[PDB]
Order: structure tokens, then sequence, then C-alpha cells
RNA sequence: ACGGAAGGGCACCACCAGGAGUGGAGCCUGCGGCUUAAUUUGACUCAACACGGGGAAACUCACCAGGUCCAGACACAAUAAGGAUUGACAGAUUGAGAGCUCUUUCUUGAUUUUGUGGGUGGUGGUGCAUGGCCGUUCUUAGUUGGUGGAGUGAUUUGUCUGCUUAAUUGCGAUAACGAACGAGACCUUAACCUACUAAAUAGUGGUGCUAGCAUUUGCUGGUUAUCCACUUCUUAGAGGGACUAUCGGUUUCAAGCCGAUGGAAGUUUGAGGCAAUAACAGGUCUGUGAUGCCCUUAGACGUUCUGGGCCGCACGCGCGCUACACUGACGGAGCCAGCGAGUCUAACCUUGGCCGAGAGGUCUUGGUAAUCUUGUGAAACUCCGUCGUGCUGGGGAUAGAGCAUUGUAAUUAUUGCUCUUCAACGAGGAAUUCCUAGUAAGCGCAAGUCAUCAGCUUGCGUUGAUUACGUCCCUGCCCUUUGUACACAC
């Protein structure tokens, strides 16, 4: 009655060699808890913002 | 604070009485026998009879500076 | 993470219980005692109250 | 079911820092008197620590008192960290 | 501070009239070879709280009740003392089961 | 112990003389039955049936239809940090804005999960396993032993023929004598105190100071370093007071009883509180974190949430409210209690002003209280009117429409108010209850319950009878003699 807890790796994250540079799209926002989200269908689970949070991708 | 004579002195039974079970169940193998109150200005002093003085007294005031904690903790006395 | 544990206990029956056995029925609220009657009976010499009459 | 570890830290720091808790026995209180945490919280940590010892209960009128045994004040000083022996834990703190 | 007028009155209150006359006697000879102007300790009318309930836990019987009673009993005096003696003779030997509310009025 | 055996007693939970009734009506309420998903239960003569403080909208709640949660300690073996576990937006689903469960992918991090033991909770069972408490025998007057006497003994006497008392209370008789418990004493309360102590939280008289009158002092409003005095009334401490006193009668001339006088008080001065021994398979496990044992414990009999039921209506019974009218109803006016309770330890008791027919609303006020609500200006009652013997201007059930208040919520109408509807009921059968003086009865008020709700209870005062101061006829209980094949005791 849960996630399976499968042997998940760092997602959202590509490579650090590849040709050549670090590649991680989705630049440094104000959510470090950056860090990668939920999209379900056309939305995103809000995660850290207790208060306030406008923004859509 | 604030309250009429009639139910400050039937509150007052009342701690009495919740007092007194309270050392009854916990001072069994003490030998205790009952309790008293004396409220002076600025202190509220609580007398317990008991049989043997040394026990409930434990080792360098064992078990006396724990029952003040607890009484002061449940009826809220600074 | 609960909102389905508690509805109102403000007034009436269920938002009272004796002080010594957390019943709700017999309650005695006079001067504030909120004991129920058979707890009283057991400790109104303790309390203060007699018979004299 | 659970505990948060922060609100268990807090009830065993608690606990050891004068060596008695006294609870009402008011479970969905969710606010313990000077306890940073829920009142159910504090009576189920410490029926944990009283059924593997550690601690003694009375009830009493609804209250739940709660007293550190003095073999409970070595587990309580190995679980917060605390130096060996040099702090009592407080009950021969000041008058002595 | 020095031999000042206060306008003081001292409510006593207890469940134990023995007990309560007995302070209130101390006060009235306090005030007495100390050379007050003092009014006499006023007996307000005694307080009666009864309860009344059934004698049996449950509800068979014989509908027999109980009448408990708790009396209060209620005096009151007026001084007009210096406060630091009077403080000092009043703060302390405070007898147990009698309830001392002193009190400055500006009358 | 019992007796459809004899005798003696006692008692308005018996009767006599009577009073008020109840039983008949309509409603209220409890009980059985019926109905039901459930209509949760316990109690069934006194000694169940307005009882469980049981006036249940939710809660209470124990029942029914459902939905959550674990608040399953602790120990052991596994499960995991290549994550044991936790929680969720949105939608589906759901009564539900319960992530309950699914879809989904995020979150969390030996706090948990699974199994085994073992715990915990339970208004689940068992009151015929118990404790405590309560009720009942019985608030009756009874119970017991030491020494002595009788008897092999179990046992018996004392502890009794009589008289007397409320009393095994006494006077007496006396193989018993002297004692203890119970009764009494005691305690609380009610009544008296111009005698004591005192009071701006009680009251009164003067008046420093006034003040308003009608008048020339009658009625009153105001201030206590904007006064003096006092304690009769009130309060409450300490005391006093009654001991059935005095006198007469009567008695075995004793215990006592009766009458008169006096007295605040002469029914144990009134009423209560406490209250022995031995018991009851009396009630309560549904008051208790009192409790043995049994049952259950994760799809729960634990706990919570929503809804419903407890109130359901061919009927049978109990406690009651309102009545059947003129000793009244109605309208106006007069107009008088005592016992209480009450909020800052949060909205309790509410004055006054204003608004509204009303219920009520609104703005302030005072009171944690001999202070303020509150002189609780209560009702019955009194007076003046209207009505006029007509189910009538008696009665107010049933029902319609509407305005409010409490509460999250008022439908199965919470309650209140307004207008309308205007039933039975013409004094109640067999039967049956309570009661002897400030009592019965009538009348309300406060308190408990309580957010709201009393037709209930616990108290309080207001008005205030008639009848008898007795008997053993009925009923019940106790005692003596007696009979017994009863002792699980008719
Ligand atoms: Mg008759
Ligand atoms: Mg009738
Ligand atoms: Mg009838
Ligand atoms: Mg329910
Ligand atoms: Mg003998
Ligand atoms: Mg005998
Ligand atoms: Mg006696
Ligand atoms: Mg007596
Ligand atoms: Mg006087
Ligand atoms: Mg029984
Ligand atoms: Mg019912
Ligand atoms: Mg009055
Ligand atoms: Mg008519
Ligand atoms: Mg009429
Ligand atoms: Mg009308
Ligand atoms: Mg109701
Ligand atoms: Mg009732
Ligand atoms: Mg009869
Ligand atoms: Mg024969």
């Amino acid at each position: 009655h849960k996630h399976k807890k499968v042997k998940l790796a760092v997602l959202s994250y590509y490579k650090v060699d590849a040709e050549g540079k670090v590649t991680k799209l989705r630049r440094e926002c104000s959510n470090p808890t950056g860090v990668f989200l939920a999209n379900h269908k056309d939305r995103l689970y809000c995660g850290k913002c207790h208060s306030v949070y406008k923004v859509n991708a | 604070a604030l309250i009429s004579k009639k139910r400050k002195l039937v509150a007052d039974g009342v701690f009495y009485a919740e007092l007194n079970e309270f050392f009854t169940r916990e001072l069994a193998e003490e030998g205790y026998s009952g309790v008293e109150v004396r409220v002076t200005p600025t202190k509220t002093e609580v007398i317990i009879r008991a049989t043997r003085t040394q026990d409930v007294l434990g080792e360098n005031g064992r078990r006396i500076n724990e029952l003040t904690l607890l009484v002061q903790k449940r009826f809220k006395y600074a | 993470e609960n909102v389905w544990f508690s509805h109102p206990r403000r007034y009436g029956k269920g938002s009272r219980q004796c002080r010594v056995c957390s019943s709700h029925t017999g309650l005695i609220r006079k001067y504030g005692l909120n004991i129920c009657r058979q707890c009283f009976r057991e400790k109104a010499n303790d309390i203060g109250f007699n018979k004299f009459r | 079911m659970l505990m948060p570890k922060e609100d268990r830290n807090k009830i065993h720091q608690y606990l050891f820092q004068e060596g008695v808790v006294v609870a009402k026995k008011d479970f969905n209180q969710a606010k313990h008197e000077e306890i940073d945490t829920k009142n159910l919280y504090v009576i189920k940590a410490l029926q944990s620590l009283t059924s593997k010892g550690y601690v003694k209960t009375q009830f009493s009128w609804q209250y739940y008192y709660y007293t550190l045994t003095e073999e409970g004040v070595e587990y309580l000083r190995e679980y917060l960290n605390l130096p060996e022996h040099i702090v009592p834990g407080t009950y021969i703190q000041e008058r002595n | 501070q020095q031999q000042q007028i206060i306008k003081i009155r001292i409510t006593l209150t207890s469940t134990k009239v023995k007990q309560l006359e007995n302070v209130s006697s101390n006060i009235v000879k306090n005030a007495e070879q100390h050379n007050l102007v003092k009014k006499g300790p006023v007996r307000l009318p005694t307080k009666v709280l009864k309860i009344s309930t059934r004698k049996t836990p449950n509800g068979e019987g014989s509908k027999t009740w109980e009448t408990y009673e708790m009396r209060i009993h209620k005096r009151y005096i007026d001084l007009e003392a210096p406060v630091q003696i009077v403080k000092r003779i009043t703060q302390i030997t405070i007898e147990p089961g009698v309830d001392v509310e002193v009190v400055v009025a500006s009358n």
C-alpha cells in the first residue's frame, strides 16, 4: 500500500560528461526541497511552498 | 483569580480530595495516612502524615521533590 | 491531517465528564464540582461537604 | 502508529530535565502544557518508556503522573547524548 | 510611612468557625493594645452550600435523598493603622483553613 | 420457621372520624406489548413502572445503516537505508473539502511493517464469582456476653406476669447479679433573648447639610473627614432558657398519664442527621483507572465521523398536569414571601434607557456577590367591573398560518409569541393512595438537570381547614402459648 520503493537513481539530471559539460535543464529555482517534483497531467505537486506558489510548467 | 468565595472554597476541598487520593496511590508502601494543606501568603505548604518518614523522603530528599514537582506540575503552581 | 476526528463538544452531556471517573452521567455541576453523584458521595467528606440535618 | 523523532526527542529531553511529567488523560488535546507536541504523543511516548521500564506511571484522577527511574536515567542520558553523570538530570540540582 | 492611616479591610472567610473566630480575636486584640480605631468584626450571614443527591449508585430502591452541606462563614474588620507594623504582624501566623484577604480603601 | 391454632401488642406505608384525592376525560410521562434496520438496556408486590439522578435533536449512546483510525506497549524472527515506513494536490469513488481505496508521482525516513508471543481497551457477559455503595427486614426495638442457677446435651435463665413509654423506655416482679451495643444521650436545624459583643455589605432616630412638597408638620428624596447617635427590628459569635416547671387529679399512689396556670416554647418542644446483631443469592460489572473469570481485540464488541433509532402505535397498567365552572372565568386596579444561584479560573445573574402587539431585540449598567440582579413588587389572594347556568366569556386537546429564540443543525413540529381551530370532559366503577397542625390541601418561587427544553424531583415560603387524640375490625409487623412428619424452612 505504497510506492514500491524501487532502486531509483537521480532523475532529470542527464549526465556530467554529456559532450562535455553538465546538462541539467530547468535552472535552479526557489524550490530547494534545484529539486525535481511530480508532474501528473499539466500540473505540479506543491512541495515546499507553504504560503505562495504562482508558476506553471 | 477573581472567583467567588463559594466556588473558591469548593475548589479548595476538591484540591484536597485529589491530593489525598494521589498520595494514597503513590505512598502505599510508605505508610501514608493523611495530608494537610496550609495556605500562607506566597506559599502553600502540604504536610504529609506518614508512618515511615524515611522512604517517603528517600535519600537526600528523593521522592519528596519528585512529589513536589508532580504536585506543582499538575496543579499549575509556580 | 485528520479533519474527520472531531464533532462539536462545547455544550451538552458529551462536553463534560467527572473529573474523577470521566463519566457524563449524574454529573454535579453546582459550584463547579464537576464530579458525578456517586463519586461525590464517596468523596464528600474530604471536599468539605457533611451531613447535618 | 508513528511518532516524529523530533517530538520524541523534545519529550525525552523534557522528562530528563526535571524527572517528572504530568499529562492529563486526554487524547485529541493536541497540545500538552510546556511540551511542544501532542498530549497523545507524550502519553504514548511515556507508555513506551514505562513498558520497557525506565519510568513509573500512576493515574490518580485522569492525570498520568510520570516519574523517571534510576535505571531509566542511564537510558535517557545515553539517548540524549549528555555528559556521563555530570548532570544528574536534574533532581539533586540546587538545594541538595 | 511614619504613623499613617491606611483604611484597611481584613476579610476572613472559612468553613471552620472556631479558628475563624480565633483569627478574628487575634486581630481585634492586636488592634486593642496597639490603640487603634477599628470597626468591630462584622459577621456576614452564613452561606450553606447544599448538594442533594440520591443515595443509591444505581436507581433501585426506595427513593432516598441526601443533603450534604458546606457552611461558609465570612467576617471582616476595618482598621486605620500604620502599614509596616500591621503588615509584619498579620503576614505571619496565618492559621490553616482560614482565607485572609487584606484590601486597601481610598474612602 | 410456619400454621385457613389461641392470646397480647404496635402502626393513617393499618383501620375508625374525616380531608384531599387517584381509578373515569384530554394531555404529560414511565412500563409491557406490537411495530421496526434499530425502536439499546436494567429493575417487576410492598422493596420495578417522572426509577437508573433516564427532561436522549448531535454528543450523551450502550442500538441500527454505514465510513475512518489505532491512540495493537514490550520482546523475539524477518522485512531497509539498492529505502522498513509515512503523508498528499487533482480526478474517479464517497454522505463527506475521509489520499478510505484506486489513477498518478511526489513526499517522508528503523519513529514503522509482517508473523509469533504478549499486552491494551471494551456502557461486552456473569450482581448466582466479588468489593464498595444503596435499598429491604427496620427507623421497628432489638442484640450480646462475664459470673451464678437449670439441663448428659443441643440449649436455657438473665432478656419476665403486670403497669408504663416513641423505645428491652422504665417502675416493679424475680435464680439471678452486675454490664456492653442498639434506643436515649449526641449533632444540625426552627422558635425566645429591648440581657452581652458589633456592624456604609443590616437597620433606625436626629441632624451637622440639605431638599421637594401638601402645608406650617404629615409624606417623602438625598451625603456618613458631602454629619451625630443607637442596636428594637436583621446578621452571628458567646451565653442564657425547658427540666413536661408549679398546682391539682389519678395510677400497685411508683414508673408515668391527665387538666389548669405560667411560659417564646410543654406531641421525644417541631423536623431531621447518625444509627446495633444477623441477614436478602434484593439492585448496581451501564458511576468508578473497583474487580476474578469468560468473550472480543484490526473487516474489532476498542475509538471516532455522518445518518437514523431511543419519541415509532390496534392496545393493557403506574406517577402525574389541566379541568369539568359563579367558593368561577375574564378585565382593570391593589399588591405581599422565603429558600436560592450567578462572569473576567469568560460571557453567568442582569437593573436602566430605546425599539417591538408579543415573543424578543438593542445600547449601557451593577455584581466573583448581606453590596448588584433583588424589596427576586411570586401566584393563589383583595377590591371594582364584565359575564349569567348556556359545554357558556367553563375547558383547551387537536390542527392551520405566521413572527422569534437556543443551537452546527429544530423536519419526526426544542421552546416561546400572535391570530385562528375550539375535541373529550357535566365530578368519575370495581378498586385504591397520602395524611393528625402551621399538618392536609391550595398557590406559586428558587435549585438540580440545563446551549435549548418541566407537566419531574429537591427545597422554600404564601393562604391555611375539617376530623381523631382512639382501636385491633381489615392489612402488615413483633411477642407469648401451642402443633409440626417443615430446617432447599409452607
Ligand atoms: Mg377510612
Ligand atoms: Mg379522578
Ligand atoms: Mg386517568
Ligand atoms: Mg449516533
Ligand atoms: Mg450465663
Ligand atoms: Mg434469653
Ligand atoms: Mg448506643
Ligand atoms: Mg439518639
Ligand atoms: Mg439585637
Ligand atoms: Mg444481590
Ligand atoms: Mg425513554
Ligand atoms: Mg426577600
Ligand atoms: Mg366554549
Ligand atoms: Mg377559557
Ligand atoms: Mg387567539
Ligand atoms: Mg430534550
Ligand atoms: Mg427526572
Ligand atoms: Mg394499603
Ligand atoms: Mg396436631
